[PDB]
Order: C-alpha cells, then structure tokens, then sequence
C-alpha cells in the first residue's frame, strides 16, 4: 500500500471489529475498550460505492448485429465476419482485465489512505500529550479516563486541558 | 487550570482496521492474488436457460424457418402477417414444399429479420394469356397439391406463353419488398411442356435497377420427388418507383408485397424454451441478467446485455486488504 | 544562541490553497460530479458549417455525381480531366443521359474516388465494320442527340455487325482503368435492328481475367423516353498486359483509359457550402477544429480529425478541487 | 484526496488568494497578511500541462475509409459495414470516458499532493520552534516579525536562531 | 536506566536511494521524457529474417501457388496429398498449364488453406459416351501434352456429346470438396468441334445447392498459345448428400474429392528462407520472439505472436527516478 | 512524485550505492559509512516484477485471419478488409501507449513510496532521540556508535536505552 499503514505499521487487522472498518482500541484508567470509527468507515465505503456504481452503469443495447456462427464454408466474407468479432472480443477482454486490475489497485490504496488519515488526525489532536509508539498506538502521557478516550474519538479532545500534566511526566528526565 | 492530582498515569490508544476470517482473492496491477475483505463478481456467467418472453416480442418459429414463413410453405401458414422483435429459429425447423434455393439467402433472411414484419398486401397483378395458380404435389395444401402462399406459378395457355410485361407502381408512402423467382426445369421436355419456349427469361426492373435471370435446365438431386428447383429473388421498390416484371417463361410471380419496417428486430437461432418472465438480455442460451458489466454466456445477444468477454470471472475488490491476526 | 529576550510572543502561519467562486464539475473514478477549479472540454461538438477549401483539393461536384463525371454525362463535361483530394457529392446531383446501371456501383465509385483523377487518354481503337458514335435523344449534346463523352456506341454498318476483336496493350508504365458497357435493348426488334444478331455478347479480357456479359432484352420503366438500359463495367489493365475486347453485338466501347493514381483522395456526400478558409478536418457538416482529441460532429471525416465519440461533452480537470469559503 | 490536506485538514480554500494556487497567510508581530507560494503553484501547473499536452497531441489523419451511411437496403455486406463502425465507435467512446475519469482522479490527487508537500516542507523547516495546530496552521513559538515570516516562506529560516526562545516558552510547564 | 556519562556527542543518519550514471528515458502520464534508473523494451522490432521450421508444419510452395498445387499443374505434382500448418507462397511462383481463372479465387485459396490438406481420393466417375483424359500442349506432362492431375477434360466421341448425368453420394463421414470447371472455347468452330453442341452447359448440384455455368466463346489474350480459358468452381458435399454433375458440353470433370479438415492451417506469402530453428511466431519477414507483448515487425502473423502496434519502441520503467549526483 | 521524498526532500541519489536501491549513510563519533537496506529494496523490486510479469504474460495465438495485403483493386469488400485491420491496429496502439504511460507513472510513485516508507519507519524507531533535519537525515541526539547504527538499521534500536541522554542534550535550552 502506498501509505504503509495497513499491512504496514498497523501489523494486522482486528477480526473482532465487527462494527466498522477502521477504529480504536484503548486501555485507560478504567480498563480496556474498543470502538469503530464511523466517519472513516463511511469515507472508505462511499468511494468504493462510487466506483462500483460507475462500473455497474450503462449497458449498451444492441439489436440486429452480424451473424456469429456459420454452418457452411464460405471463404472470404465469412473469414472477415469471424475476424471482426474475434478482434472485438479480444479488445473488450483486454479492457475488462485492465479495468479491474487498475481499480483493485486503487481500492487497496484508497482504503489504506483512510487508515493513515485517521491515524494522522488522531495524532494531530493529541498534540504534545502523546507519543507514537510506531505500531499504530499512541501512548497518552496523562490520566485519560473513558470520557477522555470518548473525546479523542469524537474529536473534541482539548489538548491544553492536559498539556502541563502530560508534558511534565513526558519529559521528566529523571531515571 | 485544575488542581494537582496525586496519581500519575498514562493511557494507550491504538488505531486499526477490521479483518475477516474468510476474505476473497483479487488481481491488482502488481500482484494477481491479493486477499481483500470482500469482492463482487463482474462477469455474468450463467443463463436461466429460458428465453423470457418479456419485454421483447419473441416469435417462436416452431418448425418453420423465417424464409419459409416468408415464402409461405404450407406448414408455416401460421406465420402470415406476423410480427416480432426477435424471431427464434429452431434447429428442428424443416421445409416441405417445392425445392427452392435463395442465391444470397444470407441477405434475404437479414433484411426480412430486421424489418420485423411479414405483413402481406396482395396486389392485383393480371397475368394475361397464361395459366395461374400452379402447384406441386411436393408442396401440399392439405389433401391437394399446392405451392408457397405468397408466390404464383405461371404456366402457358393453349400453346402460348406470351411475353408477360406487367407493371405495378409504388404510389405509396413506403418501400415495398417483392419476392419472386424463376423455375429451373430438369428436362428440356419439361421446359417446353410448361413454358413452351426453349429458354425462359425473367427481367424484374425498377427505375433504379434491373435483374435478368435465365433458368437452367438439368437434373438436380431428388428432393420430395422433384429434380427441379426454383431460385428466389427479392426486389425492393422505393416510393414513387415502378416495378416492371417482364418474362417469356419460367416466372414464379409475386402475389403482392411485404411491407418494410425499420425497427429493432432480429432473428436468433436457439432451442432455448420461451418462458414467461421478464429479462432484457437474450442470448441463444436463454436470458441472462444485465446487472453485471460483462458476461461470458454467449457472444450472440439481443437487447440490453453485458459485454461478452473471454474471462469467466473478474472480481472487483469492494473492501480493503484482509490482514487477519488469528487466520480464521 | 542569542541572549535572553525581554519580550515573549508567538506567531501563526497557515497554509492553504486558492478556490474559485464559480468552478466546473468533472467525472472521477469514484464520483461523477466533483467540482474543480477549472476544466477544459475534450469533445469538439460544432462545425463551422462550411467546408474550408484549404489545404485539401476540394472538387465540388455541383449537380454531377462522380460516376456521371466519369462516364461523361453531357451536363458534367465540366469535370473532364479533373483532380481532387475530396470530391463532394451534392444531394441535388442529377443525371440526364442514357439510362444506365452500374452493377457494383459501390466499388466503381470507390476506386475512382481514391484514384483522385479523371485524366483521360483517348486511344486509337479501330472498329472495323460497325457504325460508331451513336447517340441518343435522351442524352443531348447541346441541340443534338449525344452520349457519354467517354463511351462509344457501336451499331450496324450497312446491314451487319461483325465479330469485333480488338486489342490494346499496356506497354505503359502504369495501370489503366477502362470503362465499357453493354446495351440491353427493350424489344427483340430493337436488338436485331441495331446489332443484327438476336443475341449480343461482350467479352473483355486481359491475361489475368475475362468477363463476358450477355445483354437482356425486355421492357424496363420509362426513363427519359427510354425503356432500355446500358450496364457499366470496368477493367483495370496492369502494365505489360493486353486488353482484348471481343463482341458480336451490344458493345458500348471504351474511347481510351483513365489513369489510376494512388493517393489520399476520397469522395464525401455533403451539402455544406465550400468556403475559403483553412481547416484540416472535414466532416459532411463542414469543417471542425482538430484542437480537441475527440469530436461528436459526425462519424464521417476526411483529413486530420478528432476521434468520433458518442459523448458530446468530456471535461478534463485542469485544476484542484474547488472548496470555497463563501460562494462568490 | 489520498493525502487528506485539501478538503481535509485544510478545511477550505481561500477565494481571496488570486495570485497562486497554494500559499501562506500569517497573523504576526506587525500585521496579518497573505502571500502565494510560486514554487508549488508551478509544480502543480507543469504536471497538469504535461498531461494536458499528451492528451491533446497526435491526431491521426484518415482519408478514404468505408462508407458509413447507406440509402438502399443491401443485407449482409452492409450489415457488416455498420457493425465495424458501431463497434469502433463504442470502443473509442469507452476509451475517452475511462481516460478523463482516470485522469481527473489523478489530477485531484496530484494537486492535493502538492498541498501536503508544501505543508510538510514548512513543518520540517520550523523544526522545534512550532507546533502544528492541525488545521493547516503552525503556531510559531517565538517572536516572528515580517522578515522572519518572509524567510520561512523563502526557505531560508534558520531554526537555531530562535530555538532557545521558542523551546523555552513552548515547554514552560507552569500553568 | 544506565548511569550518567562523561562523553556527550550526537550522530547523523541519512536515508537515500541509488542513482545510475547512465539511466533511460521513459513516458509518464504527466511527462514524456522522465529519466529512470532502468527500463525494459516492450515492442519487438526485428525479425531473424528466417521462417523457423519448428514447431509449425511449414510447407514451402517453392514455385507453386496453393491453387496450382490443388488443381495439379504438372510442375507442382510434388505437392499431391501434402499437408501443412502454414503454406508459404513465394513471389516467384508461376504456372504453366492450361490458362484458367477462378471466379472468387480469394475464397478457394482461403478454404483450401484452412483445411490444411490436399489429400485426394479418386472416385469412380464413369463418363459414358465421351472421350476422357484430354490434355493440352500448353500443359505438358513431361514430353507430351497433359492437363491438371486432378481434373478430367471431356470431349466428344466421334460424332456426339451426350447429356452427362452422373451422381456420387457422400455416404462418408466427412465433407468432400470437389473442384470442377467449364471450358470456354475461343471460336465457335472450336466449341462445336470439341463438344458438338453450339452451347455447352454445366450444372453441379447437391440437395442443398445448384450452380449452372454456361461457357463463353470468344478470343482472350494468348497465354501459352491458347486463347481459351477454363474457369474453376468448387462444390462442398456434406455427409449424406449427393453430388449430381449434369452437362451437355464443356465440362472439365472432377476425378474425385479433396478431404476437408478443420485445423489451424493458413497460407502466407513470404520470400523469407525457411530455416531449422524453433519459433512460434511467424511473420512474412521471418520469425520473431514472442517474449515482448507488442511487435512492430509486420501486421501479418501466424502462431503465438506479440500484438502489432504502430509504435516501434515503448519502454516500461523497471526502476525509480534517476536523480544523479551530478548533471553536466 | 506523490510523496515528495525522491527528487524531493532527498535532494538526489547516491551513484555510490551499488548494493541496493534504498539505504543508509551515517557520521558518528567513530567514523562514517554507508549500507543498503535490503527489505525496502526487495519491496520495490517484487512489485516491479509483479507488474512486469502481468504485462509480459498471455500471447494470444491467431492462425488463419483475414488477408492484409492486396495486389489488385477490388473496391467495396477490400475497402472493408483494410478498415477492419486499420481500426484494429489503432485501437491496440492506443492501448499499448496508455498502458506504459499509466504503468510508468505508477512505478515512479511506487518506488517513491518505498523511499518515504523507509524514512517514516526510521523516524518512528528513533522516537524522541532524534530530530529530522529535513534533508532526509536525522540528527541522533546521543552517542551512537557503529553498533547503535547497526541496530537502527536492523530495527532493534531500543529508544529508551538512550532517551534520558538524548532528551537532556536535545532540550538543553542554554545558549
Ligand atoms: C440423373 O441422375 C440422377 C442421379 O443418378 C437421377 O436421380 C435419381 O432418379 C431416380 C428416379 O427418379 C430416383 O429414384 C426415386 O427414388 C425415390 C426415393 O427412394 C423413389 O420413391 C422414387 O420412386 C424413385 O425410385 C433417385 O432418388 C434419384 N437419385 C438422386 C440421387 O437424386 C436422375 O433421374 C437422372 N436424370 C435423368 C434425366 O437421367
Ligand atoms: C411493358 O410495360 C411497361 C409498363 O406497363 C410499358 O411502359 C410504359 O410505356 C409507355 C409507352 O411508351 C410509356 O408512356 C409514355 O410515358 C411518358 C411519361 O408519363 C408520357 O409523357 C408519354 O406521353 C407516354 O405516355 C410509359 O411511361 C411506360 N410506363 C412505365 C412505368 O415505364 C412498356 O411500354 C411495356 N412494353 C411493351 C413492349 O409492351
Ligand atoms: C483477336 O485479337 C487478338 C489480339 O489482337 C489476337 O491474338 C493474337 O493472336 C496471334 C495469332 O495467334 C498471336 O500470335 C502468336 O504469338 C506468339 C508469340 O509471339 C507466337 O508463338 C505465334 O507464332 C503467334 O505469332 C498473338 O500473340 C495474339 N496476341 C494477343 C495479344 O493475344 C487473336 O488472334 C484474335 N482472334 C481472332 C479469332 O481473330
Ligand atoms: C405447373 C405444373 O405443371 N406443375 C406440375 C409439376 C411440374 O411438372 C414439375 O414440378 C416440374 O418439375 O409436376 C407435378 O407432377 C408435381 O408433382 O408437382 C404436377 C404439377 O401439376
Ligand atoms: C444507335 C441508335 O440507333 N440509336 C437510336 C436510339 C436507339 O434505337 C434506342 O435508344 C434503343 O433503346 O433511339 C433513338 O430514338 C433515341 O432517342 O435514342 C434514336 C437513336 O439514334
Ligand atoms: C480436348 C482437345 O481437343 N484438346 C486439344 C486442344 C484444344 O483444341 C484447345 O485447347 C482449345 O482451346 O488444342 C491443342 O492444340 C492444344 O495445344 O491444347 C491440342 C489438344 O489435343
Ligand atoms: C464527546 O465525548 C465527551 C465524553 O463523553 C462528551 O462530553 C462530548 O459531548 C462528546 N462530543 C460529541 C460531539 O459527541
Ligand atoms: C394482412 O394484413 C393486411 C393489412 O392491410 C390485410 O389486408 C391482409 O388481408 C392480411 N392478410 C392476412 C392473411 O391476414
Ligand atoms: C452457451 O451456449 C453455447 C453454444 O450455444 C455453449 O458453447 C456455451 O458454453 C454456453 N454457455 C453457458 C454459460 O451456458
Ligand atoms: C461486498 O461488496 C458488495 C458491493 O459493495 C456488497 O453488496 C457486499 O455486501 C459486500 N460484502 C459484505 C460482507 O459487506
Ligand atoms: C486530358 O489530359 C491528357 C494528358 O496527356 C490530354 O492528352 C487530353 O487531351 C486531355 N483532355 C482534355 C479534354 O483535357
Ligand atoms: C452533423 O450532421 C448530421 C447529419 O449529417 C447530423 O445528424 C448531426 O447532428 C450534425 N451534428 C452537428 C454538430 O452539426
Ligand atoms: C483552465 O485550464 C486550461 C488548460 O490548462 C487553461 O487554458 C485555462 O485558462 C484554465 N482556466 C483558468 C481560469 O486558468
Ligand atoms: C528571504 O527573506 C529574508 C527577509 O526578507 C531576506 O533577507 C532573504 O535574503 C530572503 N532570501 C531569499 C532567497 O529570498
Ligand atoms: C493420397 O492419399 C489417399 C489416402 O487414402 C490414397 O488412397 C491416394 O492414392 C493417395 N494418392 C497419392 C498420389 O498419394
Ligand atoms: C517487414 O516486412 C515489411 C514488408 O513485408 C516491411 O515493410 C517492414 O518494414 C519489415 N519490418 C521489419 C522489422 O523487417
Ligand atoms: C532492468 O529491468 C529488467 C526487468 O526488470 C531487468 O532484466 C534488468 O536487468 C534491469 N536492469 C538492471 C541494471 O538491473
Ligand atoms: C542488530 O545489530 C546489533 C548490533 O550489531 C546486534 O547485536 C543485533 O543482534 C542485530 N539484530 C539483528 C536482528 O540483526
């Protein structure tokens, strides 16, 4: 994946997260908990539906075409009829194969992007109060109970509220 | 802001993404088997096996070929003045009437099949000096001898097959398709017996064209007791034009014209049963659902269908990479 | 590094990107209406309505068809020895000379139209024992009767028509195209009157080929007082080969050959006015600018043109996403 | 957008920035002001021109082709003539449609990339003297007058020059 | 964790990527010359100049055309009952036997060439009342006069040519291809001399078809002393059907049938030397390696070949951008 | 490049790195030296081989086709034969040209991705002990001998081991 989050710094997926595509787990003063993020899960889904609808649209109607099966040997004109259709079929097959390859490639980067975007977003919110331990988890350097975890997850986390606490026991160079 | 807390502790937040135990494989630009959470199949690969009779007008030819329905082989008189979006030609179709051949059968079947109608208008042709309504014991109208319903076999009066020279204007608003023919006798005695002259001649002309066919006397293989053939020809007469049929023998005269239409009609050979259901895509294997963009059922199709592709499966990933932790 | 400052304050820097009040919608892989700052139209969708007479040689057929220009219908003698890159055939073209038909008109018009020249070389054919220069009151050369300028109608001299057997080598450097024909009389009396024998015959051969046409006597519809037709044929004679024309009646003889060229010439039916201006792409709707990669004006084109597409608009985003703060 | 800057952390665009595509605004020690960045604006423009020139190049000349309009009903050969052109037209239409879609998709990511690259670049330059407020603005933790802002913008900002000042009142855990 | 140290210092780590001094240019979506570390060529653009004789069965026609090999021009008797995957027709092929022409030569060469076999079965045709085995001094079998090995020229016996009426069933398991023809005399005296009647006639029929050809008397150009031609025709007789050949003159009779096959055989015109080596892709320029996806050697190909493209070079970057330490 | 590392913050390449595609160079208290990274070099290579194998696969065999060179002037049917092949050739040429362009574009972003991923990875490992000098080099703020450099390169670097040392002389606001 271009961004290196999925199958990257986020080692593996959670088979347990049955309620969204991306999400949070935490272990804070009052115990462990998991919760899916619905905003990035929709972002991933809507893009995938968009491309899916564009490729599932527009069947062209065709009525009287050329005959494509013969039962008598005719020579030159029949030779041409078979060539026109065979070259048509090979060109459309090339198109279907390059299309799903191109697409699939892009879907893996798109869903990977959303992962990394959620990460970067959570990173920015936590400002000086957390350090990335580089495995997709942040160490939050201050007492952060379940409501604090709820506010990081719903984007209302005020970092200033805990800046001094965090900052102090983050840089307490004394060991 | 707040007052000093005695406790000093941290917390841990981890981001991640779901994974499924099962998971489908998909092709990419750089790998051809990568496992994703979910995929959707883009190639329609199976027919119901039945031609849905809705919404297109499907006319089942039963044991008639469209050309025999047109000429009017007795066993096909059912189809007179019929109409279709798709005419289905069955493998079991047969003919039992005078042995004929259609030089460029291929185009006659095509242009009739796109016209989509077999509507016949009888015209008042007046054949002066010849015997009309000739038939054959190889083409039975019930108990008796007969012929194609739309053709008129002319033979001499007394000892004279005059030079026929008739005309029929197209004062109408539309193009008219006339089907006519020439009889090829098998023996010289047969030629002279029927048409008196040693060599017949048929010239059918409009202002825009002409065609003169001369018959060919000789033995062909026995088909329904006959060693003779008739060859079929077609003339379209545009509005304002005139048909002139001139012959001194062997003419198989038109009894009027077929109306030509311009529509979306076609013909399809298939033995698939017609059934009541609604499907817009028809292939000779039966109807198929046009939900998917591509199909692999058959390259022959009528209606709104998926594009035929060689691939029988093409999966579009509709989910992220599947990176499970247990496995399953 | 520097000394303890007596002041203390911060600053704020913000990065951002422009946005426009207006902004165009565009299609993407994942959305089909996303608004960008700017787009450019990739489908050319309108003609000037005029065929620019530069840079291609455009020959306006006025009221002549290319085949009549070739045969030399009196009213088209204007075109003798003309030359073109594109011959424009007008809907109002007509003919008024002897009623003719060209079996496979389609290929004759094509191969003349690609040759691009109508340059005629008269050859010294010597018809011994027949009357030359016959004409018709349906094909008037001014006051008098006449015929096609490039054809030579041969009839009885005195009271016979001999078996013509002439030859004309291609000792030249190039292929020669000969146009000839056969006359189909309308009555048997007409046949014998003109050509003496009851059945004419024309065989035109080279070392590489032969074609024998026999005429067909019968009434066709009245066209310019005539019930007769002549059918047109063409023979190309390669360098080093020989033309042998042999006939005992009904020959419409060639008066020489047309030179064949290999170029980029074509013919196009259009009623668009030719105008003085320069445009490389021509469609029958007039010329269109080939700046865009695709076009939707017409599928018929001559010259350096955009590729015809069904879409009448395809916008290429030439700017970022438009995310406005206000609106306008 | 794969990178999440435009329509992402940079909430919206500036209709006011009439002099470039990407740029800077600053609240500072002698007035608030804006200025476009010409290097990323050219980068965005030249790539867009490049693709634009490639798609606008190479018209193929065609002269005598096949006839594409008939006026008489012929049957089999005319049926084939119409099929060859109809299948040609549909294949080229598929190509024009997938091309602009593929392209447009890529242009939105390319211009988005340039946004995020300018951001990351400005980030690196400011080293320990600024914090990202996560809305596309950096808080510069030291007195930075208009010439200081001009040197961040023209890439000559020496971070050491203000490191002590910044660092001190950045981590003054005293509130 | 550990204890306070006496030394204090930093370190520097730098990440980077290799670059090559040389480096290839490549096209991109946004630039058309960008330099990468390495590329691979996707267009095959050169032939070995030799047709590898393996793995396909390549039959070199030497100086015979496939149609002459079929008819059995004396100088091609080498090819009797031969078999091929690719028949190679050489520019230097010639014929020296009775002047013939094949109306729709194009289809006969095609359907013989795909059948891939020239296996001939002689059948017991019994021509009662005519002279068999006629030959020509223009088609020499060694010292003497001769004819095509697979054709049988029938002429009168003494004073009479009877109406030939023979039959030959297809009781076999396969389709049978019969090649026959008609002789066109150059003078009327020649017609009557050979075939007694003034006008010959050949009708070859099956239950499914008929064709009647009438000869054409006239002078053609001198080819090998002869002004006459024979025109070649073919009839395929399906299993269970019957061939009936009926003629009263000018028949060039079949001596049996060719077996038809359905395979991957073709014919190709090429003067490239056949050589011993193995290559699956053949073009008329010689064989080419199908490692690359596209090729620009020739649009004519046989076997597993790269797809012809107009481009003579298309480089696929197989490495990153090349950004070297020093540009000059 | 979408990510801005190659031909970006990493100014240029090293003609000297003859043993891998991506790698490390260091100056420490003991000496200097360079070493290629084999994991990102394989990642780049395998993806490039993957796409290369897909485009190099599947030659379609064709045997008896239509004739493509004529030597006599025939008209209508020969006109159609030449049109079918000319339109076939133009459609396949369009396909080969768009394919290598699309591909090449993607290969440059893919190799560029791997560069930036190695960087980000090395960044995360070094945690609070190093600062990015924004030219692709990290300043490691503690005594890091050759074995320390070997452990950053082989991903075993324990950041805690040097956190206090680093952190102290990183934020020694005293100048
Ligand atoms: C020219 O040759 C053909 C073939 O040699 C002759 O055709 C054959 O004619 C006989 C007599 O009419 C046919 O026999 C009939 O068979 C049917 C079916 O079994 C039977 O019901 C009739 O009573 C009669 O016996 C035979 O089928 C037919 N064969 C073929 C292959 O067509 C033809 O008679 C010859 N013509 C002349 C004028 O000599
Ligand atoms: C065979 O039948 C055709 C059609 O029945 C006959 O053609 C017709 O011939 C007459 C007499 O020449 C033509 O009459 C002339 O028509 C013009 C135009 O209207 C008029 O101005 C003259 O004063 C005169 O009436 C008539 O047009 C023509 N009709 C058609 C449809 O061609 C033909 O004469 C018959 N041939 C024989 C040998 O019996
Ligand atoms: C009809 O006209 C053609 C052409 O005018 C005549 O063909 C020519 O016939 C002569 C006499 O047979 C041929 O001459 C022979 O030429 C060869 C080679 O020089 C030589 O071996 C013979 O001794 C004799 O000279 C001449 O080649 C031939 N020319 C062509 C172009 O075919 C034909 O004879 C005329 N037919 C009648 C019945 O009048
Ligand atoms: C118009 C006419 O006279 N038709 C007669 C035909 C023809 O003589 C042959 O079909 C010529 O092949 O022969 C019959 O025996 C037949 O069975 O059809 C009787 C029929 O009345
Ligand atoms: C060579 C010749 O004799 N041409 C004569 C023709 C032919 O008899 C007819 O065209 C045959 O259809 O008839 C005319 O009345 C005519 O008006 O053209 C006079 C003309 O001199
Ligand atoms: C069956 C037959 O009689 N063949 C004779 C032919 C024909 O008369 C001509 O080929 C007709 O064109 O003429 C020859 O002079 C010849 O050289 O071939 C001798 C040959 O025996
Ligand atoms: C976020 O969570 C906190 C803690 O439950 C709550 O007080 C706050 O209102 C929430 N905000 C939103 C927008 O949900
Ligand atoms: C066919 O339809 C036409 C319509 O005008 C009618 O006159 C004709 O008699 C119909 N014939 C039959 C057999 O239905
Ligand atoms: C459809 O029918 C064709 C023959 O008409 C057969 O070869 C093909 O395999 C069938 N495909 C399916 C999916 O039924
Ligand atoms: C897989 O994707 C398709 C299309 O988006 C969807 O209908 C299907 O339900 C998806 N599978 C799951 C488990 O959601
Ligand atoms: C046509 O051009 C040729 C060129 O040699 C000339 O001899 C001939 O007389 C010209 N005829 C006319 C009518 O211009
Ligand atoms: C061009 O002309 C055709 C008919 O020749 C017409 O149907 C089409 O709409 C015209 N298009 C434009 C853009 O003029
Ligand atoms: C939109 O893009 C096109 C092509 O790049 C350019 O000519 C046009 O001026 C652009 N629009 C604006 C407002 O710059
Ligand atoms: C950057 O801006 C500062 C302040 O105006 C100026 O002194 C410096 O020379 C500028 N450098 C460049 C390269 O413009
Ligand atoms: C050709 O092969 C057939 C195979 O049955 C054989 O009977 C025939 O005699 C062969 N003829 C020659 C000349 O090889
Ligand atoms: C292949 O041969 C053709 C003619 O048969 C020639 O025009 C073409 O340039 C040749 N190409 C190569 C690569 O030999
Ligand atoms: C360039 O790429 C091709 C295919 O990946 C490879 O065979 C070739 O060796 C590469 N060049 C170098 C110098 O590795
Ligand atoms: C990494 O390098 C250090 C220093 O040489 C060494 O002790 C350690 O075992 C290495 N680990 C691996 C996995 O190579």
């Amino acid at each position: 994946g271009l961004f290196g989050a999925i199958a990257g710094f986020i080692e593996n997926g959670w088979e347990g997260m049955i309620d969204g595509w991306y999400g949070f787990r935490h272990q804070n003063s009052e115990g462990t908990g998991q919760a899916a993020d619905l905003k990035s899960t929709q972002a991933a889904i809507d893009q995938i539906n968009g491309k899916l609808n564009r490729v599932i649209e527009k069947t062209n109607e065709k009525f009287h075409q050329i005959e494509k099966e013969f039962s008598e040997v005719e020579g030159r004109i029949q030779d041409l009829e078979k060539y026109v259709e065979d070259t048509k079929i090979d060109l459309w097959s090339y198109n279907a194969e390059l299309l799903v390859a191109l697409e699939n490639q892009h879907t893996i980067d798109l869903t990977g992007s959303e992962m990394n975007k959620l990460f970067e977003k959570t990173r920015r919110q936590l400002r000086e109060n957390a350090e990335e331990m580089g495995n997709g988890c942040f160490k939050i350097y201050h007492k952060c109970d379940n409501a604090c975890i709820e506010s990081i997850r719903n984007g209302t986390y005020d970092h200033d509220v805990y800046r001094d606490e965090a900052l102090n026991n983050r840089f307490q160079i004394k060991g | 802001q707040d007052l000093p807390g005695n406790d000093n502790s941290t917390a841990t937040l981890c981001l991640g993404h779901h994974a499924v135990p099962n998971g489908t494989l998909v092709k990419t630009i750089t790998d051809d088997q990568i496992e994703v959470t979910n995929a959707t199949e883009l190639v329609q690969s199976s027919s119901t096996g039945k031609i849905c009779n809705n919404p297109h007008r499907i006319l089942d030819g039963i044991d008639c070929t469209l050309i025999d329905a047109l000429l009017g082989d007795p066993h096909c008189d059912v189809f007179q003045n019929e109409t279709w979006d798709l005419f289905v030609e069955r493998s079991k179709a047969f003919s039992n009437c005078y042995p004929y051949d259609v030089p460029d059968y291929a185009s006659l079947r095509s242009l009739v099949a796109s016209s989509g109608t077999l509507e016949f208008i009888t015209e008042g042709f007046t054949w002066t000096g010849v015997t009309q309504n000739g038939g054959s014991n190889a083409c039975k109208r019930g108990p008796g001898s007969g012929f194609f319903s739309r053709l008129n076999w002319l033979t001499k009066s007394g000892s004279t097959y005059p030079v026929l020279n008739v005309t029929m204007p197209n004062n109408d608003n539309f193009d008219k398709l006339y089907i006519w023919g020439i009889h090829h006798p098998s023996t010289n005695q047969e030629q002279t017996s029927l048409y008196v002259q040693a060599s017949g001649r048929v010239t059918v002309s409009t202002r825009r064209s002409q065609q003169t066919i001369i018959p060919n006397i000789g033995s062909r293989p026995w088909v329904r007791g006959l060693s003779s053939r008739i060859s079929i020809y077609w003339t379209i007469v545009k509005p304002g034009d005139v048909l002139v049929i001139n012959s001194n023998g062997n003419l198989i005269a038109p009894r009027g014209y077929f109306k030509m239409r311009t529509g979306k009609s076609s013909i399809m050979r298939s033995d698939a049963p017609i059934d009541t259901c609604i499907s817009e895509c028809i292939t000779p294997n039966g109807s198929i659902p046009n939900d998917k963009p591509f199909q692999n059922v058959n390259k022959i199709t009528y209606g709104a269908c998926p594009k035929y592709v060689k691939q029988n499966t093409l999966k579009l990933a509709t989910g992220m990479r599947n990176v499970p932790e247990k496995q399953t």
